[PDB]
RNA sequence: GGUCAGGUCGAGCCCGGGCUCCGUGAGGGGGGAGAAGUCGUAACAAGGUAACCGUAGGGGAACCUACGGCUCGAUCACCUCCU
RNA sequence: AGUGGUGGCCACUAUUAUUGGGCCUAAAGCGGCCGUAGCCGGGCCCGUAAGUCCCUGGCGAAAUCCCACGGCUCAACCGUGGGGCUCGCUGGGGAUACUGCGGGCCUUGGGACCGGGAGAGGCCGGGGGUACCCCCGGGGUAGGGGUGAAAUCCUAUAAUCCCGGGGGGACCGCCAGUGGCGAAGGCGCCCGGCUGGAACGGGUCCGACGGUGAGCGCGGAAGGCCAGGGGAGCGAACCGGAUUAGAUACCCGGGUAGUCCUGGCUGUAAAGGAUGCGGGCUAGGUGUCGGGCGAGCUUCGAGCUCGCCCGGUGCCGUAGGGAAGCCGUUAAGCCCGCCGCCUGGGGAGUACGGCCGCAAGGCUGAAACUUAAAGGAAUUGGCGGGGGAGCACUACAAGGGGUGGAGCGUGCGGU
RNA sequence: GUGGGGUAACGGCCCACCAAGCCGAAGAUCGGUACGGGCCGUGAGAGCGGGAGCCCGGAGAUGGACACUGAGACACGGGUCCA
């Protein structure tokens, strides 16, 4: 009910170097940890899932990881929309989404920082819980107040069927989140928008934890790397949300930043996105959607 | 004792078969009758005054004497504390046991993981709240008088 | 926990003669079971007997003469009219009339034959031959 | 234990325990529950008219060795298939393809199988109103 | 779920331990593909 | 994230009998255990995180027994439990493990008013404390009202009434019965498996406890009304306009039923309606910023 | 005896739903006799690591191993009853 | 003048068992305990007549059934006459033995108190204990370890081994037994506290207060699971070394969960005495355990030997049982009370369904179809990569000759 | 329960009001099954199984539903509608 996790407020803000080529002993725990997870999800293309029993499977790497870690983890895959998780109380089950098994057997060859970055990239391609937040950065969201007043306007237009369930969810976390940090100055928790801003840190914007708040800032040269592509195939809807003309044009007036990947990586995805769209739709309308 | 231990231990003891009191007893009834108000005026219950009163007075039983308020009943101790107002209202072994209830009861409350004593208590409460049905089926209690912990406490 | 007399007491006559001991202490003695021990002693099946006031429930010493096939208390005190012994009979005698049935009757618990001659039914207590 | 109970005014839970173990054995449920007349492929009947449609021989079971002729037939009462050993010597040579029969039950112990044939359960006795035995015999001729 | 001692003789059989296991394993396939 | 009990899917069919008399050891400890989880429930407004597991009750139910000394099942007082904070009695918020509870302040309030009435009454006055006001009971009571009888007019009604922004001193309520009807009617529709119980079940109880009466043998949980009460239940609701009716108004069709009626007794005595009628009046605006917090964001 | 107004009984028809019965129906597992194919050596003599049970994991299979229990256990011999 | 085949029903069948069945080894007693309704219940006195029994009126219609007689030739059939037919009901009179119900008496069953004795009866506070691992200081060079052999591995940045000192976690040796205690799984270091009881001796008390238990309730080995701590050794999985045709093992080197404390769940086992519990009876022989009594011994401690009584624990054993194994007063012999279970073998403890548990799972649970056996005990032989005893020449130890390399005689295979 | 209605007739059979009862573990409710008896087959009998053929009682006239005549009807060989 009150899905927040503990102690590791921090251990998701060692994402930030994804985008850099450098690697740290954390960031390559990350990787295994969620390869084991992925791994671990069955699919069939609460009678397709998997019950995960942290002590179990913690020593599958034999590491002794901490449950929050996995847990932070879980979450974050969920927002990114690549893993169907649902929580009996006390209790967390996953299922392996359409997009992994789209991702996985196409483009695992590459390094593990490559296979995590074009995951997060395929999470915010499509109308996902990423997809929202990030054309809320687009709009010029900065904080937590910024996404309540945001999704308090999605609601009340009739078009959030799709999403419903992924943006109440987050309404209720923020709920505890807005106590966690407007009078707690002490984060002792984490919660779906922390995990949500994370994942986009190490891919193109910064975070940094401010006494509870969560101070987000971009990165326009990058940005506008991955807008292009945005454009380049644009299966995803705004949420009717409108990109302020300061954002669209600091991406403008620039040296062009390079292609984050390789541009045979970026339209092999391109085509697997095009090829799929329909799917993908159908199996996040389960995930979110409500009809 | 078998009901519950299962041991057919046979600690009992004997009485022979006499039918008129003997003659060597140098006390009367009226004199038993002293004795044993001065003995329950003490604070003694039934087991403990015939006990005694077979013991230091020697008198082998009391049920050997015909009471002369009535020929067919037999004198007991009992009924000579009904006389004079010295028999008790809740029947001797029931208080006891109530009494080593709620003794258990607290040890059980400052010693929670001895089930071993959890069963025993399981085991004095079926006593009592059998003796309890029983009197209720000759009514020498209150219909309305049920078991509570609380009023044994207040007992 | 005893519950029966008369079977008890039936039992141990058998279980006596079949060893062949020549006195026997029936412990639970009733007024009952002296009547029914005078029923086959008027058959002679068994000698002289007498009761023992113990204090508590009385002792019925018995003696033995060595004719008791076997005795046994039937239990569930079956009720029947006269007309019918001769499937009850046959139900627990060898042979015609090859001893005897206690039957307990209006008038007081005895034989069966004489029941028979007295033409009263009762019910069924003990057979023995 | 003794056997229990059997007192004056106990009859009645004497009488609830034995119809719970009526339930025990198996003749007496297979009447009440009528597990034959919903598993009955003969819907009771001695005998019943039924069509060939194929000849198949079999092999008796070990160490008994001998091929045994049979046919499978289609009944017209209801219309389930079902095989019908044929006694005799040279009885198949008789039946054919798309013949009238009258078949019945084996008579094998609780009706199963016979000896060493197979789940056979049934044996023809007429065919197209012809008696099966006399045609055996030869004394009469099939139509 | 109340085993057969009978079973239990190894006599032209496999031992009863795994027999049983292999009943559970199926079970929670079973189980599982239905829902 | 779903929310619902299993296994103890009928546990809430003996609420019914609380519209008539009969009396059964199934209602004698469900109202008991009602007000023990009253009992031990505190009320310090307060409310944060951290004013959980201060201000708040933890719950371990292996201490929570019946008077006779054989325990209850977790399942049922989960059940309850969630039950009775749907009705506002209430506040729950589950931490793995440790489910912390805290009295809302229309707790202490009824209670405190009727201390000295008969138990089953006395459930029943909560029941229809809980519907009078803005709580999800209201919601599914107009809901019932306007003629929707499954989980399908609850879930269209409740598209509808976030449709409008007014929707916001029960929003994230509304949500959660949502998110457990979604992950609930698919097995309670496809397939008809009856293994959980979900927020719009539960609802109809207690209801059905009032004035409902459900059938279950569909897959569904179909319920109908009962307009001979429902009479009653509509003039009391009408007495204390202290509850919006969400924008959903009765059909004609309830309405003319309504009218037809003869005059059903009160739900209660009238001196205790009228109690009820005037403490519920007291302090309305303080009972709306309470379930605004508990069911609302502002 | 015809026409209309009201009340009542009451099949037969349309719409919505639940219930179950029957037939077919892609696809999936296991059950059982057949003789041959083939992987194995699991148990029985201590059956070659004694055997079996309960719980968990692994293995293509008999299985293997982990911990508690048992003689439906043996190899004298064994503490030691009896002798 | 019918017989044969098939199908269904009673007997066969004590394989449906009240008459009249089994549950140690053949399938069948649940792991243990508590207790509600129900069922079965000590004796004596007074009453009753509800049950129970005897007599008596009405009634249970006919036809069918049993019997004698008459008619049809006899028979079957019919008639006359007598019987009872499920017969269940009902009016009335008498009997009180027992069962019921009411009033009184008694203890023998049971419960209750009191005195010493016994015990791994518990929970709790403290204290230790030997051994092990790690670590530090000293000595010491050149290996240790392990196996059938070795190997992996540790070691010369001083390994193995000895002395000194410190840390840690578990566990409580010999005393231990055919001791004790526990309802059961189970329970052992010393001291102090708290509690539960049992047997023994006294009837001092109550007066059948009972026995059993459908429904209910409780704790309940290992292992597993949820949350937290801890993680010496050991060790699921896993990782190496070795063995092998193969190794997924057995052996060896490591190593995770586990095994420990805290709180909760999970309700399982060859939880087996494969023996549900209470009462009455029944030849004996003998030991220990514990309580009591009486003798003998006494360094005077119920400290040591002998007899008896009671309870628990064996072993042998008469009668008696049982297919036999075997059992046999601690019954699996004979009687009385209650509960559960069983009805050929697989299919199967499965399918569906229900209920419970977070989960693995638990508690209830069929059918089709298929089979002549499955299964139990014991007898003989056989066999054992079982165990004892004894034999030496178709064996071996001591000793001794020589075949196989070359040529030929001769045989067998081969061509 | 009160007070009436209609009936050949008493009654919740109906109707207006007043109350909260009544049944269920000595198994309601629900389903499966089925005319009841005199009897018959079998058995040494305890019992087991069955109600076809005659007699007695009950129910029906393809299914439903509704009238008239009448002492007697919702009337196999009388009437009206629906399927």
């Amino acid at each position: 009910k009150v899905v927040g996790i503990k102690g590791s407020v921090s251990y998701l803000q060692a994402l930030k170097y994804l985008k850099t080529k450098k690697v740290t002993k954390r960031l390559k725990e990350i990787e295994k940890l969620v390869d084991t997870l992925i791994t671990l999800a069955p699919y069939a293309p609460r009678k397709n899932y998997a019950k995960i029993s942290f002590n179990k499977i913690k020593t599958v790497s034999r590491s002794k990881i901490g449950s929050p870690r996995i847990k932070s983890i879980m979450l974050l895959l969920w927002n990114f929309g690549l893993l169907d998780v649902k929580i009996i109380e006390n209790s967390w089950y996953v299922r392996k989404t359409k997009l992994a098994s789209l991702l996985e057997e196409n483009f695992k060859d590459l390094s593990p920082s490559e296979k995590l970055k074009v995951y997060l990239l395929g999470g915010l391609l499509v109308d996902t819980p990423a997809r929202f937040v990030y054309r809320c950065t687009l709009n010029g969201v900065e904080d937590y107040k910024g996404v309540k007043k945001a999704i308090l306007g999605y609601l009340s237009d009739q078009r959030s069927n799709s999403l419903i369930i992924g943006l109440s969810n987050m309404l209720e976390s923020i709920k505890f989140i807005e106590e966690a940090q407007a009078y707690s100055g002490k984060k002792e928790y984490i919660g779906l928008v922390d995990v949500a801003f994370y994942g986009l840190s190490g891919l193109y914007l910064d975070v940094k934890r401010e006494s509870g708040k969560l101070t987000v800032k971009p990165n326009f040269r990058e940005l506008r790397a991955l807008y292009e592509i945005d454009k380049s195939v644009a299966t995803g809807s705004d949420y009717g949300l409108s990109i302020s003309k300061e954002i669209l044009e600091n991406l403008a007036n620039t040296k062009r930043r390079k292609t984050i990947f390789s541009e045979e990586v970026q339209e092999l995805l391109v085509n697997v996105i095009k090829e799929n769209a329909i799917s993908i739709s159908q199996d996040l309308q389960n995930m979110y959607g409500i009809i | 004792a078998r009901m519950h231990a299962r041991k057919r231990g046979k600690s009992g003891s004997k009485r022979p078969p006499r039918t008129a009191p003997p003659i060597w007893v140098e006390y009367t009834v009226e004199e038993i009758e002293n004795l044993v108000v001065k003995l329950r005026k003490e604070g003694y219950s039934t087991a403990m005054i015939g006990t005694i009163l077979r013991d230091q007075y020697g008198i082998p039983s009391v049920k050997l004497f015909k009471d002369p308020d009535n020929p067919n009943r037999n004198l007991t101790i009992t009924r000579i504390l009904e006389k004079h107002g010295l028999a008790p209202e809740i029947p001797e072994d029931l208080m006891f046991l109530i009494r080593r209830a709620v003794n258990l009861r607290k040890h059980l409350e400052q010693h929670p993981k001895d089930l071993h004593s959890m069963r025993g208590l399981q085991l004095i409460e079926s006593k009592i709240r059998r003796l309890v049905k029983y009197y209720k089926r000759k009514g020498k209690l209150p219909k309305n008088w049920r078991y509570d912990p609380e009023t044994a406490k207040l007992l | 926990t005893l519950l029966d007399p008369l079977a008890n007491a039936l039992s141990h006559i058998t279980n006596s003669e079949r060893v062949g001991k020549r006195e026997v202490y029936i412990k639970p003695a009733s007024k009952l079971i002296g009547e029914v021990l005078r029923v086959m002693q008027k058959y002679g099946y068994i000698g002289e007997f007498e009761f023992i006031d113990d204090g508590r429930a009385g002792v019925y010493r018995v003696q033995l003469l060595g004719r008791i096939n076997k005795a046994g208390a039937i239990k569930p005190r079956f009720p029947v009219k006269v007309s019918e012994f001769e499937k009850w009979e046959k139900r627990f005698l060898p042979a015609f009339e090859f001893g005897i049935l206690i039957v307990s009757t209006s008038q007081g618990v005895m034989s069966h034959k004489e029941a028979i001659e007295k033409g009263i039914g009762g019910r069924l207590i003990a057979y023995v031959y | 234990g003794k056997k229990a109970p059997n007192g004056e005014f106990a009859g009645r839970k004497l009488k609830l325990k034995r119809k719970k173990f009526r339930w025990s054995d198996i003749r007496y449920k297979r009447r009440v529950l009528r597990l034959k007349e919903k598993s009955d492929p003969l819907e009771g009947a001695p005998q019943a008219r039924g069509i060939v449609l194929e000849k198949i021989a079999v092999e008796a079971k070990q160490p008994n060795s001998g091929m045994r002729k049979a046919v499978r037939v289609q009944l017209i009462k209801n219309g389930k298939v079902v095989t019908a050993f044929c006694p005799g010597d040279g009885a198949i040579k008789f039946i054919d393809e798309h013949d009238e029969v009258i078949i019945e039950g084996i008579g094998g112990p609780k009706g199963g199988s016979m000896g060493d044939i197979p789940g056979i359960r049934y044996k023809v006795v007429k065919v197209n109103r012809v008696s099966l035995k006399e045609l055996v015999k030869g004394r009469k001729e099939k139509p | 779920m109340k085993r057969r001692p009978r079973k239990w003789k190894k006599k032209g059989r496999m031992r009863w331990k795994w027999i049983k296991k292999r009943i559970r394993r199926l079970k929670r396939q079973r189980k599982k593909e239905r829902g």
